[PDB]
C-alpha cells in the first residue's frame, strides 16, 4: 500500500534542500567561478555532444555499476594524468552527460565517489586553470 | 581491451586543443 | 596543490546538474503534489521553528553519525508507527530542519538512508495523506 | 534513556493537533 509518487516527491523535496543548504557554503570567489566554468562547460557540451557522447559510449556508461564505475573513475584519472585547462573543462562536461545520461536511474553512491574524486585531481594545480577561465574577460 | 582506453583519451586530446585555440 | 574553491564548484555543479534530472522525473501528478507539500512544510516551519528545533535538539542532530543517526531514523519511524497527515507533513518539515542545521557539514550517506527510509514510510497508506494536501482547495 | 524518546513523540503529538484544525 505505498504510494509511489509521494515517496520520491518528499526524497526530491529534502535533496532539493540539501542543495540550497551547500549552495550557501559557495562563496564570492566561488559563486563566480561556478557560473564561469558553468557558461564554458555548457558550451563545450553543443559542439562537443557529437564528440562526447562518443567518450560516453566508449566507456560503457549504462553499466551504473562499481565494478564499471570504478573503471570510468580510473580511466577519466589516467586521462588526466597524461591535464592541461582545456580537457579538465571537458572532463567536466563528460560528467555532465554522464549524469545527464544516467540521471533518471536515480542518485547512486559510486558516482558521488567519482564526481568527489574527478573534481578533486581536477582542483590538482589549479593555477593554469583559473587562468584561463578568467581570461574571458 | 586497451583499444578502447585509447580512443578515449584520444578523444580527448582533440577537444582540448581546438577548444585551446578559441 | 590542491584547490578548495574548484574542487567544491565542480563537485556543486555536477549535482546540480543530477538534480535537474531527478527532477524531470517528476510527472504532473508529482509535479503538484511537491508544490503543494513545499507550501505546507513552509507554512509548517515558522510557526514550529520554536517547536521543531525543540526536537532537533531532543534528537541530537549535531552527532551526524550513522550510529546516531540510526537511531534518528529508528525514533521518527516509531514516532509514525504510533501516522496521521498532520504528523507526516511535520516529520518532513523537521527533516528539512534537520537538513537546514546540518547542510553545511556536507552530504552523507545515512542521512539518505534515513530521507529515503522515511520518505518511505510516510508513502504508506498515502490515501489519508492525499486527501489533506488536496482539500486546500 | 527512555525520557527523551517520549517527549518527542510528545512534541510531534502536539503540532499535528494544532495543525489538524487548520
Ligand atoms: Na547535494
Ligand atoms: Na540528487
Amino acid at each position: 500500500n505505498f504510494n509511489n509518487s509521494i515517496k520520491n516527491v518528499i526524497v526530491f523535496y529534502i535533496n532539493e534542500k540539501a542543495l540550497i543548504e551547500e549552495k550557501k557554503m559557495l562563496s564570492c570567489y566561488e559563486n563566480k567561478l561556478l557560473n564561469l566554468i558553468k557558461e564554458d562547460c555548457e558550451n563545450i557540451m553543443l559542439k562537443y555532444k557529437p564528440n562526447l557522447s562518443y567518450i560516453c559510449s566508449l566507456l560503457k556508461v549504462d553499466d551504473t555499476s562499481e565494478e564499471n564505475i570504478k573503471h570510468i573513475k580510473d580511466q577519466i584519472i589516467e586521462s588526466l594524468e597524461n591535464n592541461r585547462p582545456s580537457v579538465k573543462l571537458a572532463i567536466i562536461s563528460l560528467i555532465s552527460m554522464i549524469v545527464e545520461m544516467n540521471g533518471y536511474k536515480g542518485k547512486n553512491i559510486p558516482m558521488s565517489f567519482l564526481i568527489e574524486d574527478i573534481a578533486l585531481k581536477i582542483s590538482e594545480n589549479s593555477e593554469d586553470l583559473i587562468n584561463f577561465i578568467n581570461i574571458k574577460n | 581491451d586497451m583499444r578502447p582506453e585509447i580512443w578515449i583519451a584520444q578523444e580527448l586530446r582533440r577537444i582540448g586543443d581546438e577548444f585551446n585555440a578559441y
